[PDB]
């Protein structure tokens, strides 16, 4: 399961 | 931003005996930006159905592809791959050796 | 041996063209076995190995939701990008990331991947203390000062020490039988008289899995390391691997070399020498 | 983190594979010559000559101190541009960080046909490579510039994969040869 990824 | 010239390689899933069928591959790899243009040419002239593998990258983010289809070598028919990409100044063409 | 779970994330934008290409490829050790394209018919979830086929239609649909999340998450971030450079609308810009761990045997976890790239240049990343950010640049000084204050790192930190190595344990016993599986490099040398009052001999190896293999040229029990012509390896397109060795040698000394083919698909190390039909 | 020390201790790799075409490129030691004609460096071996120059007109110290050069098979030539202290980019001139790169060739009857390329556009380094196409296949380049400090950090990301002819990058950096001040013969 890949992760909720957070903005830049 | 970064820029890379893609590495060429023109090649037979098996060893080429005049006659029998086989796969002619072209890979592509070690380019950046993504964006490639890859077409196998039979006797000078295009294949007109070329399957390509999906779409990957490596550790130094360099994206990598293989363009393969379906022939059959003889002794005069000489085989090539055309690449070309945004770092490349002319077309590449890649000259087809059975046994490289 | 060591282990690990890494999920490669593409993002390029296309200006005039509609929405940016995304693409998450996740890899167990070497093997791709899921994938995710925006541009494809149909936007889910893919299996990319056969033993991935194991896992019920209710995990299909959270990653497949979680994607799309992540590909909205990554439209923004294209253009937050586009700010913090101050560059054109017009130009293609491509986001790359590296996520994930790699698990030793001792269940131990050795290492937390977290890399993002901005066309192609290095942009964050996270360090081994799994607490602090290197920016590469000017740019990525703005996002390394958001997550600091957002906690970021220790918010990812709990993934990788937790979620990640979790499904890592799942996706190994599910797929063990397979990943195992080797297949033995067919070996070959060629004759070539190419160089003057010279000769070439091309050790050839086909058919073999993984990519993992080690090629080399002896004369007098003394390996030739530079005077050996070593290609990539490349895919045949079956799902194996293609290599060789070329080296350039006298005439009428083609006995006197011999290629070795190291492979973990073999008992024995291959020990191969020039050969007249 | 880190000491005081690493934090400020910076250090500049440029790698450049260059591949051969239509010749083979031979194995030779190399040499390397800072000329009064222009600021910069010249190096000879491996088939080619190599120069490298900066945007400084005025007299600045130049961003590499030091040439290595190997060479595998009969098609591969590495060079590797190295310098154990540059100091803070910070404190570098913006012209001595832009590098201009020709790479001609020696050992072949050139062509002429030369291709200019940006390889690197960053805020610590820009890399341009110009290369005469008649007697060059490929040319990759590979940029690190960091601190001893962030180094350490990120040690767990390998971004290196110039093998150039060599089984890993490790094989390759074990037969590299430092290049001397001595003239050339071939």
């Amino acid at each position: 399961s890949i992760i909720n990824f957070e903005k830049l | 931003m970064i820029q890379r010239t893609p590495k060429i390689q023109v090649y037979s899933r098996h060893p080429a005996e005049n006659g029998k069928s086989n796969f002619l591959n072209c890979y592509v790899s070690g380019f950046h930006p993504s964006d490639i243009e890859v077409d196998l040419l039979k006797n000078g002239e295009r294949i007109e159905k070329v399957e390509h593998s999906d779409l990957s990258f490596s550790k130094d983010w360099s994206f990598y592809l293989l363009y393969y289809t379906e022939f059959t070598p003889t002794e005069k028919d000489e085989y090539a791959c055309r690449v070309n990409h945004v770092t490349l100044s002319q077309p590449k063409i890649v000259k087809w050796d059975r046994d490289m | 041996g060591p282990h690990s779970l890494r999920y490669f994330v593409t993002a390029v934008s296309r200006p005039g063209l509609g929405e940016p290409r995304y693409m998450e490829v996740g890899y167990v050790d070497d093997t791709e076995f899921v994938r995710f394209d925006s541009d494809a018919e149909n936007p889910r979830y893919e299996p990319r190995a056969r033993w991935m086929e194991q896992e019920g239609p209710e995990y299909w649909e959270r990653e497949t939701q979680k994607a799309k999340g992540n590909e909205q998450s990554f439209r923004v971030d294209l253009r937050t990008l586009l700010g913090y450079y101050n560059q054109s609308k017009g130009g293609s810009h491509t986001i790359q990331v590296i996520s994930g761990c790699e698990v030793g045997s001792d269940g131990r976890l050795l290492r937390g991947y977290q890399q993002y790239a901005y066309d192609g240049c290095d942009y964050i990343a996270l360090n081994e203390d799994l607490k602090t950010w290197t920016a590469a640049d000017m740019a990525a000084l703005i996002t390394k000062h958001k997550w600091e204050q957002a906690g970021e790192a220790e918010r990812l930190r709990a993934y990788l020490e937790g979620t990640c190595v979790e499904w890592l344990r799942r996706y190994l016993k599910n797929g063990n039988a397979t990943l195992l599986r080797t297949d033995s490099p067919k070996a070959h040398v060629t004759h070539h008289s190419r160089p003057e009052d010279k000769v070439t001999l091309r050790c050839w190896a086909l058919g073999f899995y993984p990519a993992d293999i080690t090629l080399t040229w002896q004369l007098n029990g003394e390996e030739l390391i530079q005077d050996m012509e070593l290609v990539e390896t490349r895919p045949a397109g079956d799902g194996t691997f293609q290599k060789w060795a070329s080296v350039v040698v006298p005439l009428g000394k083609e006995q006197y070399y011999t290629c070795h083919v190291y492979h973990q698909g073999l008992p024995e190390p291959l020990t191969l020498r020039w050969e007249p039909p | 983190r880190c000491e005081k020390m690493e934090e400020e201790t910076w250090k500049l790799k440029i790698g450049m594979c260059i591949q051969a075409k239509d010749f083979y490129s031979k194995r030779t030691d190399c040499s390397v010559h800072r000329p009064d004609v222009g600021g910069g460096l010249i190096t000879e071996g491996n088939g080619y000559r190599v120069v490298v120059h900066d945007q400084c007109e005025e007299p600045n110290p130049f961003i590499i101190a030091t040439t290595k050069q190997t060479h595998f098979g009969v098609t591969h030539s590495y060079i590797e541009f190295s310098n154990s202290n540059t100091g803070a980019p910070e404190n570098i001139p913006d012209c001595s960080k832009h590098i201009l790169i020709s790479v001609y060739c020696d050992q072949e009857a050139s062509g002429l046909d030369f291709h200019t390329l940006k390889y690197v556009e960053s805020n610590y380094l820009h890399i341009t490579v110009k290369y005469d196409t008649s007697c060059i296949n490929h040319l990759g380049v590979n940029y690190s510039f960091m601190n001893e400090c962030e180094r350490k950090l990120t040690s767990i990301y390998e971004t290196d994969t110039l093998t150039c002819g060599a089984k890993d990058i490790q094989t390759r950096d074990k037969y590299l040869k430092t290049c001397t001040n001595t003239k050339f013969d071939r």
